[PDB]
């Protein structure tokens, strides 16, 4: 085929800002300006297809946000465990989600632990019933 | 939907619950329905225990070649003396007769502790 | 999960073929809003299952619970992941079944890897093994494992002295019965066939659409 | 079936259930959930 | 004193901002969106 069709794009919200970030899948780092045909591209997309912020995901290609270390919730999907957010000067970075805090607790052969006091506490649940 | 809301009503509302986090997240006491556009909330009551301390148990109590196990509750030790409690709340109480049943002796059960089970009749039964 | 391509599907890279579709309007981004909802709803399912607890536990290092054992439940560390001797027959029979099609059509990667739902299972084993089910109301409260056993001998209506005078017999029966199971799931006549037709349906679809490219229409 | 699954996580593991051969055909002890592609396989523990 | 604390709070968190109540407008944003593609639809030649 001649080019591939189309991208995904991840935005933190016009409201926001307008930095973006661009996922190419199925397609991996080094031959990103090819098949996207970079070179007939007008600039202002030529500085996606290459840089130094590009990063390679079980997914596809990622191009416009860096890879920390740390770990936070998901806040906009990308797939295969990686996640990504905008967030402090300000700009967009893409981490691996965080399963949950970490904790151990003691078995031991006649130890048992019980409450010594309780806690009373109201909930919602919101349900539809019916359609127009 | 709408039969998951009926089913809802019918057993959180009017009734009490025993299925797990079916009816709220806790141990659950009540529900209360508002009412929304094309829709439904219900306000859920729980109970949520807190403030809990170790202690160390035992399972039964070997006393004159026979072995007690706690009626209701669970035998356990502050470092000195042996009680029995509730289970969901911390009671300590003194073992007696009334608290416990007997089965067998001594041999069978791992784990077993050596202790006084008080007779509440001999005291009154002075002489 | 899946997606499509209206054009490349549709109008194989034929320029006029694309500009005459433009008449149809709104039916492929339609298509499109349709499967995009189906994608995320699969996540959501897989979600809703496992993500029950906040809270990762750990498995407790000593290995000794009145002589129950969960060897064969619980995560192995030597290999390479963490999966448990059971999930690796598992693991194993299902998946006799990212293509060299691609007129259009892919197939997405779920957001929650195996790595993630198993350390979600081991998380529930661990805070079952050494809390009974005070973990999912609230704060874990360790018990020792016998006497969890016993409150449940009390559940089913079977006073508790039976458990602590027949344990051993009681443990030396669990234990055979977790080891029948890794040769019944052995046994050739897949018990798996509910989530190996899964697998089945969606290849089959695909495969349909794809040939119907292969067709006239009367033309 | 997601659903399913999601309640019987809820009743059958994280709980004792009393409903009548929800969780296995016996009366029920514990389960022990382990994980498979595109699904889930539980262990339920019985009395006969 | 617990109980009546407890829904003070209900009420101001629902009062948050925050779309709490998205699983309700779904059921309206749904319909509209269908309409309004259908009469979309009327302006496509199809052909002719
Ligand atoms: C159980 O927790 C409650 C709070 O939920 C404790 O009540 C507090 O007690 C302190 C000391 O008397 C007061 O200053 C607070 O005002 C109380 N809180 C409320 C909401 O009334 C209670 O003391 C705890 N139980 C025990 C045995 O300490
Ligand atoms: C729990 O069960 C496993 C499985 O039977 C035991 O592992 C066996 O250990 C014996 C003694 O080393 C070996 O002869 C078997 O080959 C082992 N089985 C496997 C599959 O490797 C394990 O020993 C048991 N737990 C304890 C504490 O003994
Ligand atoms: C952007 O969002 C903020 C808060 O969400 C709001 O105050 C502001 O009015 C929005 N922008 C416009 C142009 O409405
Ligand atoms: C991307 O391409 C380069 C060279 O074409 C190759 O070395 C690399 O392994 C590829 N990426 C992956 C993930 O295999
Ligand atoms: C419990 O007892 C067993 C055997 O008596 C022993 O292997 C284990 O270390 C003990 N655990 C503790 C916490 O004492
Ligand atoms: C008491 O329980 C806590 C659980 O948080 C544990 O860390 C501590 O070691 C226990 N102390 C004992 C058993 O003396
Ligand atoms: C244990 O409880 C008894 C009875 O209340 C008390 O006399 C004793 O001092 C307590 N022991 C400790 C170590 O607090
Ligand atoms: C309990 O008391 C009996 C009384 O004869 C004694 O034989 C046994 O050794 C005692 N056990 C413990 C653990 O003190």
């Amino acid at each position: 085929p001649c080019s591939f069709g189309g991208v995904s794009v991840i935005t933190p919200g016009t409201n926001t800002s307008n930095q973006v970030a661009v996922l190419y899948q199925g397609v991996n780092c080094t031959e990103v300006p090819v098949a996207i045909h970079a070179d007939q591209l007008t600039p202002t997309w030529r500085v996606y297809s290459t840089g130094s912020n590009v990063f390679q995901t079980r997914a596809g290609c990622l191009i416009g946000a860096e890879y920390v270390n740390n770990s936070y919730e998901c806040d906009i999907p990308i797939g295969a465990g990686i996640c990504a957010s905008y967030q402090t000067s300000q700009s967009i970075i893409a981490y691996t989600m965080s399963l949950g805090a970490e904790n151990s607790v003691a078995y031991s052969n006649n130890s048992i632990a019980i409450p010594t006091n309780f806690t009373i506490s109201v909930t919602t649940e919101i349900l539809p019933v019916s359609m127009t | 939907s709408a039969n998951l809301a009926a089913t809802k009503m019918s057993e959180c509302v009017l009734g009490q619950s025993k299925r797990v986090d079916f009816c709220g997240k806790g141990y659950h006491l009540m529900s209360f329905p508002q009412s929304a556009p094309h829709g439904v909330v219900f306000l859920h009551v729980t109970y949520v225990p807190a403030q809990e301390k170790n202690f160390t148990t035992a399972p039964a109590i070997c006393h004159d070649g026979k072995a007690h196990f706690p009626r209701e509750g669970v035998f356990v030790s502050n470092g000195t003396h042996w009680f029995v409690t509730q289970r969901n709340f911390y009671e300590p109480q003194i073992i007696t007769t009334d608290n416990t049943f007997v089965s067998g002796n001594c041999d069978v059960v791992i784990g077993i502790v050596n202790n006084t089970v008080y007779d509440p009749l001999q005291p009154e039964l002075d002489s | 999960k899946t997606s499509v391509d209206c054009t490349m599907y549709i109008c194989g890279d034929s320029t006029e073929c694309s500009n005459l579709l433009l008449q149809y309007g709104s039916f492929c981004t339609q298509l499109k809003r349709a499967l995009t909802g189906i994608a995320v709803e699969q996540d959501k399912n897989t979600q809703e299952v496992f993500a029950q607890v906040k809270q990762i536990y750990k498995t407790p290092p000593i290995k000794y619970f009145g002589g129950f054992n969960f060897s064969q439940i619980l995560p192995d560390p030597s290999k390479p992941s963490k999966r448990s001797p059971i999930e690796d027959l598992l693991f194993n029979k299902v998946t006799l079944a990212c293509a060299q099609k691609f007129k259009g059509l892919t197939v997405l990667p779920p957001l929650l890897t195996d790595e993630m739902i198993a350390q979600y299972t081991s998380a529930l084993l661990a805070g079952t093994i050494t809390s009974g089910w005070t973990f999912g109301a609230g704060p874990a409260l360790q018990i020792p494992f016998p006497m969890q056993m016993a409150y449940r001998f009390n559940g089913i209506g079977v006073t508790q002295n039976v458990l602590y005078e027949n344990q051993k017999l009681i443990a030396n029966q669990f234990n055979s019965a977790i080891g029948k199971i890794q040769d019944s799931l052995s046994s050739t006549p897949s018990a798996l066939g509910k989530l190996q037709d899964v697998v089945n349906h969606n290849a089959q679809a695909l495969n349909t659409l794809v040939k119907q490219l292969s067709s006239k229409f009367g033309a």
